[PDB]
DNA sequence: AACTTACTTTAAAGC
DNA sequence: GCTTTAAAAAGTAAGTT
């Protein structure tokens, strides 16, 4: 079973492009998790694709819950279970699972076409919001969006609501409504067009 | 001791699981509910929703039923009553008076002020937060059993305390943690 | 956009 | 575990207008 676990995660990797220390952080949290039983009957796709998206966490290297949901063939429900589960199990706490909203600004810049420039802006937006207390409850990628948007615009190198939103992956209407929220709230001078 | 005095909480819903002592014939107890829908092969009742007090009824052959969206007891006792008169009405006997038992009410409240969900997730210890996919931290009461969902803006939900006074309890519990800070 | 509706989270008999 | 029900919180999603 430990072979079909393994090979189930170069499908993962493969699907997701994950790096080596990801890929291999989730293999190493699996046998980690083979000494801890694994639970009764807890699928052996359910745990791997749950380990990936710990070891994205721990790593720091953002991969929505639903970018893992999809390329592994199911759903947010048996794999936030055995997530869940595996977390606490093991020795992961919240802090050190802990991702910020800034850990995604690298990967989504890269997919909108980078700047070094931009994504140093939407980190000052994001830590700005934070410390203005207008981000809890909010989703990250609703933030980051939002804030990659806006910094895209601040320096000159405009990328549409559209662009913006496919890349995150939320809607039209989640990226205009957080980011007229930090505008307003952060008193941010967007330029015209 | 635990400050209390902004606490506010309201019943939303209140679940409650009867027996009638008596064996029913759910073909014949169709006629009685308008609109009730049973299919026998997904779930062994019939699913009935009362207009008066508005409340869904949950109806077993084994003269068992569970009553949902009841926002008092008052709601179940007078539900309990139409259904019970309607069988007598197509010759059902009891063979004793109508066992209520409440099994969970839900409440909704508010606990006196806001909070950073991020730093309750990282201080109060055996709590769930993941924004990604819901709003509200996932807070498990030991004793008494219950769960509450804590929002930034303060408001709250309570689920699973079978009385108004355990639910009271547990949201104590959770303001004796998220006090120390 | 706004509205509206809707999805995420949290006993019963028997498979 | 599942099937069916109800209810709220706040965020996000989707179909129409």
């Amino acid at each position: 079973n430990l072979a079909f676990a393994l090979s189930e995660l170069d499908r993962i990797t493969a699907q997701l492009k994950l790096p080596r220390h990801v890929e291999e952080e989730a293999a190493r949290l699996y046998r980690e998790a083979v000494r801890k039983g694994l639970i009764r009957g807890r699928s052996i796709e359910s745990v791997m694709a749950a380990c990936v998206y710990a070891a994205c966490r721990l790593l720091k290297v953002p991969r929505t819950l639903d970018e893992i949901a999809d390329i592994a063939r199911v759903d947010k429900k048996e794999i936030g279970r055995s997530y869940r589960f595996i977390a606490r199990n093991l020795n992961l706490t919240p802090k050190k699972l802990f991702v910020k909203p800034t850990d995604y600004v690298n990967k989504f810049a890269d997919e909108l076409g980078l700047s070094e420039k931009v994504r140093r802006r939407a980190i000052e937006i994001l830590d700005e919001a934070y410390k203005r207390g207008l981000t809890s409850g909010k989703s990250p990628a609703g933030l980051v969006a939002a804030a990659l948007y806006i910094a895209s615009l601040l320096e000159g190198e405009k990328r549409t609501q559209r662009e913006v939103a496919e890349v995150a992956r939320v809607t039209e209407v989640t990226v205009r409504n957080r980011y007229k929220e930090l505008v307003e709230k952060l008193k941010i001078k967007v330029p015209i067009a | 001791m635990v400050d209390m005095s902004k606490v506010k909480l309201r019943i939303e819903n209140i679940v409650a699981s009867v027996d009638l002592f008596a064996q029913l014939d759910l073909e014949k107890v169709l006629d009685l509910c308008p609109n009730s829908k049973y299919n026998p092969e997904e779930f062994p009742g019939i699913i009935c929703h009362l207009d008066d007090p508005k409340v869904a009824l949950l109806i077993f052959s084994s003269g068992k039923l569970v009553v949902t969206g009841a926002k008092s007891v008052q709601d179940i006792e007078r539900a309990v009553a139409k259904l019970a008169q309607k069988l007598k009405s197509i010759g059902v006997k009891f063979k004793r008076a109508p066992q209520i038992d409440v099994q969970n009410m839900v409440f909704s409240g508010d606990i006196g002020r806001e909070f950073n969900l991020d730093v309750v997730a990282l201080t109060l210890p055996n709590c769930e937060y993941e924004p990604e996919q819901f709003p509200g931290v996932i807070y498990r009461v030991k004793e008494p059993k219950s769960v509450i969902l804590l929002f930034s803006s303060g408001k709250i939900v309570c689920s699973g305390a079978k009385s108004e006074a355990d639910a009271w309890e547990a949201v104590r519990k959770l303001l004796r943690e998220l006090d120390k800070y």
